[PDB]
């Protein structure tokens, strides 16, 4: 990525109908790869523009 | 040779199930695998 | 967190999202509904113990 110039971020979107095991995969992919989960709620209310950044 | 059967009848049993739902049926049925393969009915809507 | 137990009371369950209720979120729900002959019985024999059934 650096050699590039290509920003090192990454994004992944699992979309589905309820119940399939999005929200359980992502916390048996965290567990396997040894990260932590930092959950951010988009629709609060102090959250902002700059504060998201 | 029965999770072959199960999944068959279940395949043929609904259309759409999800893995909770099938989660939740293997809860009602505890270490017992032949209530389970037996009663696929149940899973109807 | 896990080692939880949630009860949910609803008049109108059309109203619920189905979201909401999954096998998962919701792993039991049964319907209480109007009395029937055994259960007018049972409550005549509480509230009045002695008679006859
Ligand atoms: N593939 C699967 N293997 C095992 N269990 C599963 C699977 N998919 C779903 N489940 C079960 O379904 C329940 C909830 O699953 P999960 O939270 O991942 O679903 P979801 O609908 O994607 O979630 P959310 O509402 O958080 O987006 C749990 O009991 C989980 O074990
Ligand atoms: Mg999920």
């Amino acid at each position: 990525y650096i050699d590039r110039g290509i920003p090192y971020r990454r994004g992944y979107l699992l979309y589905g109908p309820p119940g399939c095991g999005k929200s359980s995969f992502i916390t048996a992919l965290a567990g396997e790869l040894e990260h932590s989960i930092c959950l951010l709620s988009l629709t609060d209310s102090s959250l902002s523009d700059d504060r998201l950044n | 040779s029965l999770a072959e059967n199960f999944a068959e009848h279940v395949l043929k049993a609904t259309s759409e199930i999800s893995p909770a739902q099938v989660q939740g049926y293997f809860m009602l049925y505890k270490n017992d695998p032949m209530g389970a393969v037996h009663n696929i009915e149940s899973l109807r809507p | 967190t896990e080692a939880r137990i949630v009860f949910m009371t609803t008049n109108y369950i059309d109203r619920l999202d189905p979201a909401l209720i999954r096998p998962g979120r919701v792993d039991l729900k049964e319907y209480v509904g109007y009395c029937s002959h055994w259960q007018l019985t049972q409550m005549f024999q509480r509230f009045y113990p002695g008679q006859a059934p």
